[PDB]
């Protein structure tokens, strides 16, 4: 059951359950105190349920104090599938789980059960809450991203207060130049012309009208209902007249009160834009880098609390009228109708071959669908910016534009079970009647998706086992291995549009570089990146800005592929990802960690996944491409059936037979 | 020599880890002949025996750690003082 | 292909008798192959539901047949169509083979008519599989109804047309899991089949002819027909189902009441006055709350438990044999040896618990005493039997007791005694005795709830009525659903059920929206306009205008674009009503919700997944013999399995000691766990080994074959691992 | 989270070494009585239903307080293992 | 400095509107909600607590000659509303014994010393020819909602405890209406509105409600550590 | 239920901040007491605040003053933060005078003293005067309650005066959290704990007590009945 009042620290679990788990412990504590002479009397007191006295409970909670229990949920895909919490005695018969760790265990509250184990030893207890406590495992070991980040409602709350309005500048209320616009545009505002927040180019009439000295004043004003949280007013926070909203300066103090350092807190937030899972993700990650572990913990619960609390009062539901069909739909479908009618006669005259007609109908609706998709979010963004659907979608709360397009616009082209998409698409959306046929048409691909999800449940840790069998050896046993070897991580990739150069995407470089050890010192931009420091995230971004100006194209970073210490890896060669952000502690069972963090996402690989098998098992491909045994020069032939290429040097040559279908790469 | 995941896995130095696959008689026998030793290198090996994990806490780098209060610390200083005879 | 009757409710068994499996006992299809076997094919149109298949492994394999589909003289599924003569539709129907279907042009059921004519020149029709647009002349057949496309359950979802196929099978499969509720209720917005389901499933009891009612017990009904018959229909009083639910009948007629042929006399288990009553009509407000309806959690008004709506009876069945043994015969008796007088207060003179007594886990249900094991020792004891007053042997306690988990109050007993009067008692079985125990099981935090549209959810919080959203008049809502469950799951049908349910709540009426011949938006709107002149037309007259809070919300409302400004609050609130939404005030501050919120009546039901079967907690207890890991028993549960992946978890942390505990002191290593618990009662810390059980056993068990396995020191040296 | 964990992770070369130190300190802080402590004059961990953590609720938490001050020494091979145990029992009673 | 006019409007025992006017900006909420929240919970009253039927030994029974099972009779018994006319009675055991062809109303209980059944036409059960219903229900006084499973009240060994909905307050609504009065526009006409079963009048409940609140403010009496 | 008399513990630190915990309360009274008290603390608590200002030669709120570093807006913003206390309930309003010249940091003490007025805020930074800078000003302090914007009250002293937003309420912020606490067999009891911030005029405790006293006195208003009934 969701436990929103629990600290990330904590979990709730029923009374009768806690009493039985710690029963041998409890017997002792009733023997500590005057509750029982000895255990043989302590046993008899606890048999039947109606007897447990008030003082007995006091002893139970007293036994619990500080101790943690382990919680588990069914498919234990990565290590964060087991986390430790303190138990909290709760009414009821369910375990209560903190919402921020419904991320780690793939858990939603629709019947899922969980396991609960007691650790017995002071040892077992220590490692449970030095290493396994949830409020310490904030960043995933797979990617350095944070994993205990704001979920469904937390995001939807914090975005609904950290947002701004716009309104009817029916007349071009220019204040930038006129001082007659100071009072007399407010004249018109305190008349029936201009709204409190509109473009006046430098200010909105709200900016001028209300100007608060405290933030304490600003919300005291909001409390008295003269301005809302997402109106724009002038406030003076930290020696600057800020034109902003009370909601977004409220958000600021929320972060600023969680972590005691108002000054850092200001500096690592971006209150010039609304808050969405990405910005909050970065905020959580920035906070853990700069401020420590436990402060980020207090930050997360705090975000969870105002996120929840503002979510309910803000009042956002889903009525049927909140899925607004743009006027653009009937227009685009009329075009689409006509242009499909053009295709019909062009084929009926003999100008379009029976194939070229088909390709051209699909081309039509694929364009028609994408056009009305952007035509929906155009409506939302220009006319109803606070529409719940649109808010949930563009916040991290809930919604894929792929999904929204099916409620408001239309479900597009369905597929046959074979793979050929149908000619007639689904013209309807869900907000209006989906026809009988359009629904039976849709179900063909509906089950092919349900089936593909079923055929990945079948063997859950299948990938993970085989990687565990290969890697369980691997530990961190040495501080370093003396090896002066390394790997050069390339920052560009040659042949894509041509045989040229191109910056690898941001995530990729980032994934290959975040938290490694330099192999060599690298002086780039008045920066000597000394050999053998753990290059951080900012570090990695600098090398991207560096190779963006073309100053380098590779990096020397020490790697496991070039580690030397035998039966595991050394600290330096491995990267810089414990669950924390700090360097690898000796004894980190990186082996299983690497397996899980590769195997867990394997549950999201469609059937892709067989490719992944095909790489991990050295195996022959399907459409295998010949490599050149010799570094030489290309020459091709035009033989009627079957061409070929010679790769030739000044010394010797080699011909490679090429089937007729085989399209080449090198000119 | 490049080998796939399962092949690389199914061919280990240790026989304890090897006995966890599908033909155990072959590897038990092959090792029983040559009097093979099984260094408790990896995890899987060391879990078949009921013996402690060679990682985390069970890393020999950390296993042997000592802690002393400053009151009993100077109380060992006096374990070497009575070592002078007469 | 034989399996227990899935009879959780009437609909549950009807769905079950009408399943279709691919995994034949002769070896037709096996668990390995799936890809094209499971897909829906064009021929399933009208013949096999594209929805009914269950989640997980058995997708596409087990799928129920369509509503109108039936099997002809040979094993072929055959859907109906009706012929159209040129452009004139007939009242004459032809069930057609799947192959025979493909010979013709079949038009779609949503095709306009004028008595018998097609109307639109531009017609929707299917040839063999393809979607074809056609003219009225070409049309050769037409469908009978959109219901013939899906199964019986899928055909109880009212606005399926607005529901994603994926979460639609979740609605279909859950109605199976609907548990019969004592205060059961038909949906506020139906589809039409809900009186036909309780007919064809024989849940209920209907008059055989026209006549009058002569007697009505809670036990039996008696009626006087025209033909002169006077028939006695005895009721099924409190019968247990195969999976625990209570299936009883309730008489719904009075003595002296005339009846018509086919009229209803008694409701089945989940039948409200002739309608399928799988759940109840709650007043739902769909809005977030203080992290209490997170992902798919649910929040509940305590008014439900007071009104006892979400209560459902359940009856368990406990059974013991008085078997006959080498030691001597066992005896169902009351004088058990080592029992306190307090532990026997509820057992009758024979040892059976008395009817109507609350039994708690550990009490006696039927007392049984068996002779002391290890045998009848003839050499010496046989003399003692003649020496000492014969039958003065020793007898122990082997009674039957309410297991961990619980029971209720005893409601019925069954003795099948020797002198066997029509019973097949097994060899050595002397008698058998059964006791039925029952429980009124109210809704509790942890139980599972769902609508017809596929909205899974566990009750996460039971708020008191005081502090939860209410309307201007002091009426609170009953259920709080999180709107974040709507957009991912494309199932807007539940949203329409809410709006239409909102109008039906102030109009005092229920609705039937046929599956694809449903309620259109204008119809719904004008019923809501009809509603608001009652929700608020009256509040003007009672002397109350708009609330200062209502206008504060209409302020932000027009800023949000939900009312058109310049109108009066009344005309705006009606604009705002028609959109399903209303001004709602947080019950704990009295301050209005700052935007309008849609509320209404939604049909929600209680699933078979309650929390009595579900919670377990094990400290210590029994342990198996060949494997020493533990198991449940007298007053102890079993452990949870700590699997291989859960070992990879602890390995991925540094939980070396925690993991070894899981494998040593928890259940497997005898010396270890004994030292572990004795040292807990001490107040000590638990020591790990010693040596581990698995390690010593694997030595000697290898040692059983002629393998010399030694253990060695750091330098190669012998280490004795057997503790002297 | 837990009070000053960031400071404790910094105390040790190995994340896991903190754990063993905490655990082994907790063990002695239970075994040779509870008066083994280095910090018990004024403000040391407390509880509710009275204020009563000054004798014996959570030994591992204690160890984390104690290690949070420079009073304790941790390291690979500090003192011979065997006179370690002989000198602890010999110095403190409660047995 | 205002002195708000407290007008009262009564409609029998059931409904009562209590108007307080004119109030300071936004006190309609400040006074009319914490009283709402108190009226709903902490107002005391009466409710049926346990039942015993002739020959019936558990709640899951059927009574010959009676249409309704023992469960439906209990569900019908929760609606029984009973005024105690003397604030010294903690419990009254009502007796009902009827036979023959009859629709047994709550009327048909035998009269008690100082007890008023506010619910005379409440339908208890439908008895046919020769149907015998003989029973003893007990009403206690209490506060709030208390299930049968918490209290477990039984007079006799065959009794069946019934859930207890004591609070005699059906619904409660307050209306904050704008009242110009004199100088100011933004004044609140707090008029709050109360429905009740007759055991206690709406006024009776409101007065106990403000008195529960008053008494809760006195808990900030003396500070401590 | 009586002998569970709730313990009212108080942490107090000076005169700005104070946490007040009240426990254990019957299910759902934490909100029933904490929100009606916060709504009282924020509005109906009485006090003083600057309501109108007049500057030497300044004719609009937006101008810039030669020889003065601060814009006319930040001076009025500094004046909104001025906290003052009347010591005799016969002062209905005080017009404070400030006249200073030359290079100086004019503090809130640089207002000239007045007979029954205590500036709680003597070190407040009012303005920074540059070389040849002349500052001559009269600000108007009135008694009031709550927060009142400039265009609502429209206070006038001189024809050049500029009305200022009024922060009367000597309460800066108020927040309460209602926590579950356990007494024996029940977990679901309410632990009402509320924070109060104030400007120094009154301590947090004095504000809370004035607040409960307003509420108490408002309950006494259901004591003078009348007669009517509605139907149509
Ligand atoms: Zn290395």
């Amino acid at each position: 059951v969701v436990g929103p009042q629990l600290k990330l620290h904590q979990c709730g679990l029923p009374k009768r359950m806690a009493l039985e788990l710690f029963k041998p412990f409890l017997l002792k504590k009733m023997e500590e105190k005057g509750i029982a002479p000895n255990v043989k009397a302590a046993r008899r007191m606890l048999e039947r349920q109606r007897d447990i006295k008030d003082e007995v409970w006091d002893a139970l909670e007293e036994v619990i104090h500080g101790k943690v229990v382990l919680l588990n949920r069914a498919p234990t895909l990565h290590r964060l599938g087991i986390q430790a919490f303190q138990p909290v005695l709760v009414e009821g018969q369910s375990i209560q789980l903190h919402p921020l760790v419904c991320e780690a265990f793939n858990a939603d509250f629709d019947g899922d059960q969980m396991a609960v184990h007691v650790p017995l030893s002071s040892f077992a207890q220590a490692e449970a809450r030095i290493q396994m406590l949830s409020a310490h495992n904030l960043l995933s070991p797979a990617s350095g991203e944070p994993l205990a980040k704001p979920s469904r409602d937390i995001i939807l709350g914090l975005y609904y207060i950290t947002q701004v309005r716009k309104e009817k500048k029916g007349a071009g209320l220019e204040f930038a130049t006129p001082e007659e616009a100071l009072a007399a545009h407010e004249r018109g505002e305190v008349a029936l012309n201009a709204p409190i927040k509109v473009a006046g180019r430098e200010t909105s009439v709200g900016r001028l009208k209300y100007v608060f000295a405290n933030p304490d004043e600003a919300l005291l004003a909001v409390a008295h209902g003269i301005v809302d949280l997402q109106d724009v007013v002038t406030v003076r926070y930290m020696g600057k007249r800020l034109e902003t909203s009370p909601g977004r300066i409220l958000f600021a103090r929320i972060v600023a009160e969680a972590v005691e350092d108002e000054k850092v807190a200001w500096e690592l937030i971006q209150l010039d834009v609304p808050q969405e899972k990405n910005s909050l993700k970065d905020l959580v990650y920035q906070a853990f880098l700069r401020l420590g572990m436990e402060k980020t913990a207090r930050l997360l619960d705090a975000l969870k609390y105002y996120g929840f609390t503002f979510s309910t009062t803000s009042g956002i539901t889903i009525g049927i009228d909140d899925a607004v069909i743009p006027e653009e739909k009937k227009q685009y479908l009329e075009e689409a109708d006509r242009k499909l009618l053009q295709i019909e006669q062009a084929y009926e005259m003999g100008f379009l071959t029976d194939r070229e007609r088909y390709d051209q109908i699909l081309q039509l609706w694929t364009e028609t669908t994408e056009k009305v998709t952007q035509a929906v979010f155009k409506n939302f963004e220009e006319n109803y910016p606070f529409n719940p659907l649109y808010v949930m979608a563009q916040s991290g709360a809930r919604g894929n534009p792929q999904q929204i397009r099916q409620l408001c616009g239309l479900r597009g082209l369905m597929q046959k079970p074979s793979g050929e998409t149908f000619e007639v698409p689904v013209r309807s959306s869900f907000r209006e009647g989906l026809t009988v046929l359009e629904y039976f048409i849709s179900s063909h691909g509906a089950r092919k998706g349900g089936a593909d999800t079923a055929l990945r449940t079948a063997d859950s840790g299948y990938l993970t086992r085989k990687l565990v069998d290969v890697t369980h050896e691997i530990v961190v046993r040495e501080a370093d291995c003396g090896t002066t070897n390394y790997i050069s991580v390339p920052l560009f990739q040659p042949d894509e549009v041509t045989r040229s150069l191109r910056l690898r995407k941001r995530a990729d470089i980032e994934a290959g570089l975040y938290g490694r050890v330099l192999a060599r010192e690298v002086e780039v931009l008045g920066v000597r990146l000394e050999e053998g420091r753990y290059l951080s995230m900012d570090d990695v971004h600098l090398l991207i800005k560096a190779a963006e100006a073309g100053e380098i194209q590779e990096v020397p970073v020490r790697s496991p592929l070039t580690c030397q210490t035998r039966y595991g890896v050394c600290q330096k060669c491995y990267g810089y990802d414990l669950s924390m952000a700090r360097p690898v502690s000796i004894g980190e069972a990186v082996g299983i960690v690497a397996a899980q963090s590769i195997g867990e996402p394997g549950t999201q690989l469609t059937m892709g996944l067989p490719r992944v098998i095909e790489l991990f098992e050295a195996r022959r491909p399907k459409a295998k491409a010949v490599i050149s045994e010799i570094d030489g020069v290309v020459r091709i032939e035009e033989t009627e059936e079957k061409l070929s290429v010679f790769v030739e040097s000044e010394g010797f040559s080699k011909e490679y037979k090429l089937p007729k279908e085989a399209r080449l790469l090198v000119k | 020599l490049l080998m796939g995941v399962t092949k690389s896995a199914l061919s280990t130095k240790s026989w304890l880890s090897a006995a966890s696959f599908q033909n155990t008689t072959h590897v038990l026998t092959e090792a029983a002949i040559a009097g093979k030793k099984d260094e408790l290198i990896g995890l899987k090996e060391n879990v078949i025996l009921g013996r402690l994990i060679p990682a985390g806490t069970g890393s020999d780098f950390v296993r042997f750690t000592q802690v002393v209060d400053q009151k009993t610390l100077k109380a060992i200083e006096e374990a070497r003082k009575e070592a002078v005879e007469a | 292909l034989s399996q227990f009757k899935d009879e959780t409710n009437p609909l549950s068994s009807l769905r079950h008798k009408r399943r279709i499996s691919a995994l034949g006992p002769g070896g037709l299809t096996r668990e390995r192959a799936g890809f094209d076997v499971r897909d829906v094919h064009r021929t399933h149109y009208g013949r096999i539901c594209p929805v009914e298949t269950p989640e997980g492994a058995n997708i596409g394999l087990i799928t129920s047949l369509a509503a109108y589909a039936r099997v002809d003289e040979l094993g072929f599924i055959r859907t109906p169509y009706r012929r159209v003569v040129g452009g004139v539709v007939t009242d004459e129907v032809v069930y057609m083979t799947a192959t025979e279907e493909d010979r013709y042009t079949i038009a779609q059921a949503n095709t306009p008519l004028e008595g018998n004519r097609i109307a639109a020149e531009r017609v929707v029709a299917r040839r063999k599989g393809e979607p074809v647009i056609v003219s009225p002349e070409e049309v050769e057949f037409m469908d009978v109804s959109p219901k013939q496309v899906f199964s019986v359950n899928t055909n109880l979802i009212p606005f399926l047309e607005h529901d994603d196929a994926n979460r639609a099978l979740m609605g279909s499969n859950m109605q199976t899991q609907a548990v019969p509720l004592i205060r059961a209720q038909a949906p506020v917005v139906m589809t039409g089949l809900e009186e036909r389901v309780v007919r064809d499933s024989l849940a209920a009891l209907y008059a055989e002819e026209d006549g009058e009612v002569a007697k009505v017990d809670g036990n039996r009904i008696v009626v006087r027909y025209e033909d002169g018959r006077l028939v006695e229909y005895p009721l099924r009083r409190f019968y247990r189902s195969n999976q625990g639910t209570a299936l009883d009948q309730r008489p719904r007629v009075v003595v002296g009441q005339r009846v018509r042929k086919g009229d209803l006399l008694a409701d089945g288990p989940a039948s409200e006055n002739g309608f399928l009553a799988l759940g109840q009509n709650v007043l739902v407000a769909i809005m977030p709350f203080d992290g209490y309806n997170f992902e798919d959690a649910i929040v509940i008004s305590e008014e439900l438990l007071k009104r006892d709506f979400y209560t459902s009876i359940h009856i368990e069945r406990y059974e013991i044999e008085a078997r006959d043994t080498k030691l001597g015969p066992e005896r169902i008796t009351r004088d058990i040896p080592h029992l306190s007088e307090a532990a026997l207060r509820d057992l009758d003179e024979e040892g059976v618990v008395r009817i109507g007594a609350e039994v708690k886990p550990g009490d006696i249900l039927v007392g049984r005493t068996s002779f002391k094991g290890e045998s009848e020792p003839t050499p010496e004891e046989r003399l003692l039997r003649s020496i000492f007053g014969e039958k003065a042997r020793d007898v122990k306690d082997t009674s039957l007791r309410v297991p961990p988990g619980e029971g209720g109050i005893v409601v019925r007993t069954v003795r099948l005694r020797r002198g066997d009067p029509g019973v097949e008692l097994k060899p050595g079985v002397r008698e058998v005795v059964r006791v039925y125990v029952a429980q009124k099981r109210k809704l509790q935090v942890g139980d599972k709830l769902a609508n017809r549209h596929g909205n899974k959810g566990v009750v996460a919080k039971i708020l008191p009525v005081e502090d939860m959203p209410h309307l201007p008049d002091g009426t609170p809502v009953d259920v709080i659903l999180n709107p974040l469950g709507v957009p991912s799951r494309m199932n807007l049908g539940q949203i329409l059920e809410t709006h239409l349910g909102l109008a039906g709540y102030f109009l005092g009426q229920r609705y039937i929206s046929p599956i694809f011949d449903g309620a259109k938006e204008p119809e719904i709107k004008e019923l809501l306009a009809q509603a608001f002149e009652v929700y608020f037309g009256k509040r003007k007259g009672e002397g109350f205008g708009v609330d200062k809070r209502e206008v504060e919300v209409l302020r932000r409302a027009e800023k949000l674009g939900l009312v058109t400004p310049g109108k009066t609050p009344e005309e705006q609130l009606k604009e705002l009503f028609l959109q399903g939404k209303v001004v709602l005030y947080d019950g704990r501050t009295g301050e209005p919700i700052e935007g309008p919120i849609v509320v209404g009546q939604m049909f929600i039901m209680k699933l078979y997944h309650m929390v009595e079967d579900k919670m377990h907690a094990r400290s210590t207890g029994p342990y198996s013999l060949i494997t020493q890991q533990p198991l449940g028993g007298k007053a102890q549960f079993g452990g949870q399995r700590f699997g291989e992946m859960e070992v990879w978890a602890l390995e991925a942390y540094g939980a070396a000691h925690t993991l070894q505990e899981m494998l040593t002191l928890k259940s497997d290593d005898i010396e270890g766990r004994n030292a572990a618990y004795e040292a807990i009662i001490k107040g000590e810390d638990v020591p790990e080994p010693s040596v581990p059980e698995s390690f010593r056993v694997l030595v000697k068990e290898l040692q059983a074959l002629a393998l010399d396995v030694q253990t060695l020191d750091e330098k190669d040296n012998p280490v004795d691992i057997f503790e002297g | 989270a837990e009070p000053g964990i960031d400071k404790l992770f910094g105390m040790v070369d190995s994340k896991y070494r903190l754990t063993v130190v905490v655990a082994k300190r907790a063990q002695q802080l239970l075994r040779h009585g509870f008066k083994n402590t280095v910090l018990e004059p004024e403000e040391r961990p407390k509880m509710q239903t009275l204020e009563g953590l000054f004798d014996d609720p959570n030994a591992v938490t204690w160890a984390m307080k104690e290690l949070l001050t420079g009073r304790l020494v941790f390291g690979e091979n500090l003192v011979p293992e065997d006179r370690l145990q002989k000198e602890m029992e010999r110095l403190y009673p409660v047995e | 400095l205002k002195a708000p006019v407290f007008t009262v409007r009564t409609q029998g025992r059931e409904y009562g509107e209590f108007v307080l006017e004119p109030l300071e900006r936004g006190f309609g909420v400040t006074l009319g909600n914490p009283l709402r929240r108190i009226l709903l919970s902490s107002i005391p009253g009466t409710a049926v607590t346990s039942v015993y039927i002739e020959d019936v030994l558990h709640e899951f029974s059927t009574i010959p000659g009676v249409k309704e099972d023992v469960v439906e009779i209990i569900l019908n018994l929760k609606e029984l509303v009973v005024r105690f006319l003397n604030p010294s009675l903690q419990t009254v055991t009502l007796l009902l014994k009827a036979e023959g062809p009859k629709e047994v109303k709550a009327r048909d209980f035998l009269p008690v010393a100082d007890v008023e059944i506010m619910n005379p036409d409440l339908h208890i059960a439908t008895l046919e020819e020769g149907g015998r219903l003989n029973m003893e229900v007990r009403v206690d006084r209490g506060v709030g909602y208390v299930p049968a499973e918490k209290h477990g009240i039984k007079d006799r060994i065959n009794a069946i405890p019934v859930d207890a909905v004591f609070s005699p307050v059906r619904r409660v609504a307050f209306q904050v209406e704008d009242t110009r009065l004199g100088q100011r526009t933004d004044l609140d006409k707090l008029t709050l509105r109360i429905w009740t079963d007759g055991s206690v009048t709406p006024l009776e409940a409101l007065n106990q409600a403000v008195e529960i609140l008053r008494e809760h403010l006195t808990y900030f009496s003396n500070p401590q550590a």
